[PDB]
């Protein structure tokens, strides 16, 4: 549920899910990362990151919260 | 099996990573123990 996940904000727009999911691979399984649309399908500018283990979400906000891609830090928030 | 900061070029160039130096978040990782998800 969302024990097992995270929200990543200031995002830079080259950005993607696949770039998001080997970064937090890092942290632990990764199990899918979502950056969302709006109805006119552009992409926002916020991902969330669904976890195997919620051990790995605590574990993430430290290893990674204002690290910055291509050149913005990412903030991360919990989602619970 | 987990390689901690091995990562792909476009990763490297994402985090401002040039050839040779760590990349940042092994400076917080090495501090802050290895990853519970991975423990095996
Ligand atoms: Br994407
Ligand atoms: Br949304
Ligand atoms: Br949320
Ligand atoms: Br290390
Ligand atoms: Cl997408
Ligand atoms: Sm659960
Ligand atoms: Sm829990
Ligand atoms: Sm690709």
């Amino acid at each position: 549920e969302a024990d097992r996940t995270l929200f990543v904000g200031n995002l830079e727009t080259k950005v993607t899910e696949e770039l998001l999911f080997e970064l937090f691979h890092q942290a632990g399984p990764v199990i899918k990362v979502k950056i969302p649309k709006d109805k006119d399908g552009k992409p926002k500018q916020f991902a969330f990151v669904n976890f195997k283990h919620e051990v790995s979400v605590p574990y993430a906000m430290n290893l990674l919260n204002g690290i910055k891609l291509y050149g913005r830090p990412i903030k991360i928030q919990f989602r619970s | 099996r987990f390689k901690p900061g091995v990562i792909s070029e476009e990763l490297q160039d994402a985090l401002g990573v040039t050839d040779k130096s760590l990349p940042p978040f092994i400076y917080r990782m090495r501090q802050l123990g290895y990853p519970p998800g991975w423990l095996k």
